[PDB]
């Protein structure tokens, strides 16, 4: 069958770029990610290094199928995040998540954090208290919302809402 | 960027919610489902309606309740200072209403079309939904997602920095091939038992 034949043919061609243009979309996408994993972790690293006052000197991010992993350069020896105290995990942590925001704004005007803290912990809220006068307050405006009375006191303001009687209530503090 | 006061009316708990905020870190104390995440996600609807946020139903605002929803906004964006209202009448009204001011002087004028296409475009210039959402929004559980796993981040990572849509594109042209390969697969099964 004629018809039948070149169908085939016209079908093959397609076949060739819809295949090699798919393989430049695999080109991409990776470059992509390497370079912004790259860039993001040269941030991450600093944004790490005031964290720490010096502690840890280079934070790791490379970029795997998927899966991202982080390491922290201690005595030269690369080391896995387990590594690390739990309060300098929360601070890579969060280092690195700032890190990003950075990459994608360039800038770090305004930043809002719905509650990172776990259920008011002792061991990390303190590092948080910590990074938090000493880095953040920095910030020009952070609208941080946490159930955690303990940061009450490192924040400006203290604006406690409150369910009662259905509607919620502002009430304000500072 | 800088926000001033968000004000919401008859959004899940808040019925008359007012909040002033302020420069440095304002911390936003309370009890569990005492209606804060939702405050934040008023905001965040303010800001980007109809752009989807978190994951909100849009009825959330548009039918539930008897009286009108209301999200009025106002921030400061490079010394300018911008002010959204978003109102949402029910039942046989059914109606939306929206306007952006801009404040010039001591007067609100409007910055576009007062209608929500215009003012969501108007948007897309002044801070891009892709920029606050992801960059300024650090949403609840993501650093955690990172501290635990290595693709808890790379699905962490590929929100946030945005790698989503790539992959996407890759698995639709890709699909298109094997739409292609099969219809080869048939065109020769046939040429065979025919010729």
């Amino acid at each position: 069958r004629e018809r039948v034949k070149k169908e085939i043919k016209d079908l093959e061609k397609a076949k060739d770029f819809t295949e090699e243009l798919i393989e430049k979309v695999k080109k991409y996408k990776a470059l992509a990610r390497e370079a912004a994993l790259s860039k993001i972790g040269e941030l991450a690293s600093e944004i790490f290094a005031e964290f720490t006052e010096g502690k840890y000197s280079e934070v790791v991010v490379r970029a795997e199928e998927n899966k991202v992993r982080l390491f922290v350069v201690w005595e030269g020896k690369e080391r896995p995040l387990t590594f690390l105290s739990g309060g300098e995990r929360i601070a890579l942590g969060l280092a690195f998540r700032l890190a990003m925001s950075l990459y994608l704004a360039g800038e770090i005007s305004l930043l809002i954090l719905d509650e990172p803290t776990p259920y008011l912990d002792e061991e990390r809220r303190r590092k948080l208290i910590t990074i938090m006068e000493r880095y953040l307050k920095k910030i020009p405006q952070v609208i941080l919302v946490s159930h955690d009375e303990e940061l009450k006191d490192a924040a400006d303001h203290v604006i406690r809402i409150s369910l009662e009687n259905g509607s919620s209530k502002v009430e304000v503090v500072s | 960027m800088k926000l001033e006061r968000v004000t919401v009316k008859n959004f899940r708990s808040h019925s008359d919610t007012v909040v002033e905020f302020k420069e440095g870190i304002n911390l936003i104390i309370g009890q569990n489902g005492s209606g804060k995440s939702s405050l934040l996600d008023a905001i965040l609807v303010g800001l980007y309606w109809p752009l989807r946020i978190k994951d909100i139903k849009k009825d959330e605002f548009t039918k539930v309740g008897a009286r009108d929803t209301y999200i009025d906004l106002i921030f400061e964006k490079d010394g300018t200072k911008y002010r959204i209202t978003r109102r949402f009448l029910k039942g046989y009204s059914s109606g939306e209403i929206h306007a952006m001011k801009r404040l010039v002087g001591n007067e609100w004028k409007h910055v576009t079309e007062p209608s929500s296409k215009a003012i969501s475009a108007f948007m897309e210039k002044l801070i891009p939904y892709n920029i606050f959402l992801n960059a300024i929004y650090i949403r609840q559980g993501q650093i955690d997602a990172i501290l635990e796993s290595d693709e808890a981040r790379e699905k962490v990572v590929r929100e946030v920095l945005n790698l989503d849509k790539f992959e996407t594109a890759y698995k639709k042209l890709s699909e298109l091939k094997k739409t292609i390969n099969n219809r080869i697969k048939e065109y020769r099964d046939i040429l065979a038992r025919t010729e």
